[PDB]
């Protein structure tokens, strides 16, 4: 995939920025369009923490002027806004304190300090006129800074004080933007079953602020997939399938759409072919490489479960050989899965054979029958 | 309605109306090899013989040049049949041929078209089958109640025969 | 005066009226690479606006849409539908843009079928093509027809503003498509249910037409396209997938129906693989009582469908279905024909079910 | 068991309720015990021979590892659950009267609809 487009696909600085770093730290050191781009756009912006980094080697060669016009430009700013707010303190007006504290918020974020940018901004706590705006407002912003500073607890928390605040419109997507916090703070923090729950839940038609509309439809799909012991027949179907307004996500970015039909419909080889041809893509993501290993375990885990209830007698070799992936992989692959007791695989590797089990038998039915004729007895009784 | 609407008295069996096939005027400008095709299918039809009676018989009425236009239009109707037929006497002589062999004892366009038409003959319940596509056999009917229930059909046939003929006993006795 | 046009077309109008044109001008739009879709999209976002008219704004709307799904991707349209956020403007009224909503509805219905989506294509037609009156609903009468009953004719001008032909689409062609449509999506659970396994229940378009056929005191060869259609689904029920395929055509030349779209020879291979799909399935659905093992190499062979797809198709349905069925893929071997005691189990739930119910009233 | 264990240690109180009396909460404990094994038994064989791993997985919940080898065998002794095989150097578990539980059905639905009549 191109970079540009993707730089170009979200609308976050963080992501702006963080992501060309992720990208470069993250594959490969010497790639330039990692540096290039992170170089060029940290240089539109005040931070210099950020741009020194990028001064230092497999970074944009440093300039002086650069640095010494955003340095200075700085210190003006703060005696400003320090005097500034001192007034304030001192025309007794709530409203300008609010500013003063959210623009003190602003100037410590985009000069990349990041704890004050949260300290300042939650100390417009007590001088919020409205909770709604005032106080939600705030939420969002310690949203973004704790997103930034990676406490996906504070995240939750601050969602839990929006989304728990009295004053709830829904015409506002800010529903929207809390969903899209929320399923980031679980997917950082068995399959969490929430993430996928949140991300699925509504799409807003407005630009997300800190899930990239291609973003929640891969997190949204792949999350689902993945959750086997959560998830419901509905919630691959009910909730990912059947549901149309995720359609609008999933048609974004269509490898995934295809991705999920393949493992609804039964072809998980399909399916694992597409998951593995991403995966170099997938580890790309500055919030989804972490988790990438994990999940596409758990679907593959999920798809042989699939294969190994549907069938009592399982011959593996020929499993290996006709599954589209190699035969000693896999076995090796179900010997992972099996000791955590995902799979109740009954398996020997030089065998090949694979056998999985779900008088007695006779008695088995007989008894479902008298259970049934007791609760029909019990029925009986109510009614009397 | 249409029945009543030729002044027919009632709808008609193709055995019926193959009796007025059967009435000499009929017959007597009929073709010879029809004369014959009748009698290997309708008078004394054997699977053991059919494919070879009908290979003789079938190269003459291509040769006609009329005789073929007549044939021509009547092919797949007449095969349908003459399947029907041989299906019915597999059921009769078999309870588990092979798939290979029962394909293999009547001719058929293709593998599995045979298979197509063996299992119309099912649905229209001209025989009943089991199809067991993993061993390549099939089945004129678990296992035991399946012997349990065609040894009861064979008794009672049996016991049938020997009441029916308990009756002719009775007539030797006056002789 | 464009819209409803292919881009050449549309282009020469363009062209032939500038070539009249003086040389000097006074433009609002600047030339870009493609010169039709930027002047369409440039009125389009001209006339919409929050104090523009509904009628107004919803028509420059719907001649996008229009526009676009035909010369342009399919996704592209539904975005723009799904955006613009027209439900209770586009049925009132812009006067002529009940055919846009008609109009562009079977447009992004037929595109959308081009992409060989049938899921797609049977969600969008359904409300439109229920219609019986639908020939009238679509703007295209002969005027003549109704200006004998819409006289006295002072009323009856303004009445007859349905769309000139050239603007209007042939219904054979629609009606063929979503039938199709309907065929592929309602056979292999009617099959199914004719199985008895009863799982889910799928409605079938032009299933009554095919009732009334079956009830009918003659049966005739396939002559009217209805008939070809009908013929293909009798035949997908026995299993024939080339007769099937082959009737599609004899019933579509005499409605020259496929002949009317320019990439025909795509779409006929397209569907020439769903249906082989299809009617596998319903082979499968219709056939398991008398079968109780199968074979996928042959049936593989004889469906002209790689493996792949058949133990896919096969295994989802099932597990889809809860079917009483059994695949080894070691030796690739499918078991049916069977759970006595699991049936039972589930029957004395229900029954408590109702006494619970029962209990209710008594109350 | 663990939610079980949480729910006695919680409502530890309740048990109490004269001290001397009951000391040791024995009745309690002894039932708790009772209660943790009817589960396994609940699966209750009705499989002719069963993979050593899946009884693992499941006998590795109950709280002793070892159990299995030692808590599968107990369970025969007890003989709530039968186990065939157990001890096996395979190591892979194995495991006129039907109409009688036929008619025992059929009388059980005449009863309900005899009830049902008489209503």
């Amino acid at each position: 995939y191109d970079l540009t487009t993707r730089i170009a696909h979200f609308l976050d600085r963080h992501l702006v920025f963080p992501l060309l770093e992720f990208l470069s730290v993250k594959e490969i050191y010497n790639e330039k369009e990692l540096l290039q781009g992170k170089l060029d756009l940290l240089s539109d912006t005040n931070m210099v923490d950020f741009a020194m980094d990028v001064y230092k080697n497999l970074y944009s060669d440093d300039i002086p002027h650069a640095l010494r016009e955003k340095r200075t430009t700085v210190v003006a700013q703060l005696k400003q806004l320090q005097a500034e707010t001192e007034p304030i303190v001192k025309h007794g007006f709530r409203q300008e304190y609010l500013d003063t504290l959210y623009r003190y918020a602003k100037f410590q974020y985009e000069c990349g300090n990041y704890s004050g940018a949260a300290e300042y901004l939650y100390f417009f706590r007590v001088l919020v006129p409205a909770t709604d705006r005032n106080a939600l407002s705030s939420l969002w912003g310690k949203l973004a800074s704790e997103i930034l500073m990676q406490n996906w607890d504070a995240a939750m928390e601050d969602l839990t004080r929006l989304k728990e605040t009295i004053d709830n419109n829904s015409v506002s997507s800010p529903l929207q933007s809390l969903q899209q916090r929320t399923w980031l703070i679980h997917w950082s923090l068995k399959g969490r079953d929430n993430i996928i729950d949140l991300f699925l839940y509504q799409p807003q038609y407005l630009n997300a602020i800190q899930t990239m509309c291609p973003h929640i439809l891969r997190y949204l799909t792949t999350a689902v997939i993945t959750n086997k012991d959560v998830r419901k027949r509905r919630q691959v179907l009910k909730d990912l399938v059947k549901v149309i307004q995720q359609e609008s996500y999933t048609y974004k970015d269509p490898i995934t759409e295809f991705v999920e039909c393949l493992y609804v419909n039964f072809d998980f080889d399909g399916a694992q072919k597409k998951l593995r041809e991403c995966e170099s893509v997938l580890v790309n993501d500055f919030f989804l490489v972490a988790c990438l290993e994990d999940f596409i375990e758990n679907a593959r885990l999920f798809i042989f479960e699939t294969f190994c209830r549907i069938h009592q007698c399982i011959s593996i070799n020929m499993l290996a050989d006709k599954l589209n992936m190699t035969p000693e992989e896999a076995e090796r692959w179900i010997v992972n899965l099996i000791r955590n007791a995902r799979l109740d695989a009954k398996i020997d590797s030089k065998l090949g054979h694979v056998v999985m089990g779900n008088x007695x038998x006779x008695x088995x039915x007989x008894x479902x029958x008298x259970x049934x004729x007791x609760x029909x007895x019990x029925x009986x009784x109510x009614x009397x | 309605r249409l029945a009543t609407l030729l002044g027919l008295q009632a709808p008609p069996t193709r055995i019926g109306l193959i009796n007025d096939m059967v009435r000499f005027n009929v017959l007597q400008y009929v073709v010879p090899e029809v004369k014959d095709l009748y009698n290997w299918l309708e008078v004394e039809f054997n699977p053991l013989k059919l494919c070879e009676r009908v290979t003789k018989v079938l190269n003459w009425v291509r040769e006609q040049p009329e005789k073929e236009p007549e044939l021509q239009q009547y092919v797949p109707q007449l095969q349908n049949n003459t399947i029907l037929r041989l299906l019915q006497q597999v059921s009769q002589i078999y309870q588990s041929i092979e798939f290979s062999r029962l394909t293999s004892l009547v001719p058929f366009v293709d593998a599995f078209q045979l298979e197509r038409a063996i299992v119309d003959a099912a649905r229209h319940c001209d025989l009943q089958v089991r199809i067991d596509h993993t061993s390549r056999t099939l089945s004129f009917g678990x296992x035991x109640x399946x012997x349990x229930x065609x040894x009861x059909x064979x008794x009672x046939x049996x016991x049938x025969x020997x009441x029916x003929x308990x009756x002719x006993x009775x007539x030797x006795x006056x002789x | 005066h464009t819209y409803y046009k292919f881009d050449y077309k549309a282009h020469q109008r363009q062209l032939t009226p500038p070539e009249g044109s003086s040389k000097s001008e006074q433009d609002q739009a600047e030339n870009e690479g493609e010169d039709s879709a930027v002047l369409m999209e440039r009125l389009c976002k001209y006339i919409y606006a929050k104090d523009r008219t509904d009628r107004i704004r919803t028509c420059a709307i719907l001649c996008h849409i229009y526009h676009h799904a035909l010369h342009s991707r399919w996704y592209q349209a539904r975005d723009l539908m799904l955006m613009s956020h027209l439900q209770d403007n586009i049925q009132h009224a812009d006067p002529p843009v009940q055919i846009l909503y008609n109009r562009t509805m079977v447009q992004l219905g037929i595109c959308a079928f081009r992409q060989g989506l049938t899921k797609d294509a049977h969600n969008a037609l359904l409300d439109i093509q229920s219609s019986g009156r639908a020939k009238e609903l679509l703007g295209q009468g002969l005027l003549l027809r109704s200006l004998q009953e819409r006289n006295q004719e002072q009323e009856k001008v303004e009445r007859r503003r349905q769309v000139p032909f050239h603007l209007h689409i042939n219904l054979e062609l629609l009606e063929c498509v979503y039938l199709v449509s309907a065929m592929l999506l309602e056979i292999p659970y009617m099959a199914a249910h004719e199985s008895d396994a009863r799982r889910r229940m799928i409605s079938k378009q032009f299933h009554h037409q095919l009732r009334v056929g079956e009830r009918q005191p003659l049966l005739g060869p396939p002559e009217s396209m209805r008939e070809h259609v009908v013929a293909a689904s009798k035949a997908m029920k026995m299993g024939d997938w080339k007769t099937c395929h082959s009737f599609i055509i004899n019933e579509k030349m005499n409605g020259k129906v496929w002949d009317l779209f320019p990439e025909a020879d795509k779409v006929r291979t397209m569907l020439v693989r769903k249906i082989q799909e299809e009617s596998l399935r319903t082979y499968l659905f219709t056939y398991s009582s008398v079968y109780d093992s199968i074979s996928m190499e042959t049936l593989s062979d004889m469906f002209e469908l790689d493996l792949p797809t058949v133990h896919s198709i096969i295994s989802k349905m099932i597990i889809n279905e809860e079917l009483m069925a059994s695949l080894d893929q070691p030796t690739q071997t499918v078991v049916m024909h069977r759970x006595x005691x699991x049936x039972x189990x589930x029957x004395x739930x229900x029954x408590x079910x109702x006494x619970x119910x029962x209990x209710x009233x008594x109350x | 068991p663990q939610v079980y264990e949480e729910l006695f240690s919680y409502s530890c109180p309740k048990f109490l309720s004269e001290p001397f009396l009951q000391q040791l909460k024995v009745f309690s404990d002894e039932v708790q015990q009772q209660a943790q094994l009817s589960t396994i038994r609940s699966f209750l064989k009705l499989y002719t021979t069963m993979p050593v791993a899946k009884l693992a997985g499941f006998l590795d919940l109950t709280e002793q590892e070892f159990r299995i080898q030692l808590l599968v065998f107990k369970h025969k002794m007890k003989n709530l659950v039968w186990t065939s095989g157990i001890s096996a150097l395979d190591g892979e578990f194995q495991s006129x009267x039907x109409x009688x539980x036929x008619x025992x059905x059929x009388x059980x639905x005449x009863x309900x609809x005899x009830x049902x009549x008489x209503x």
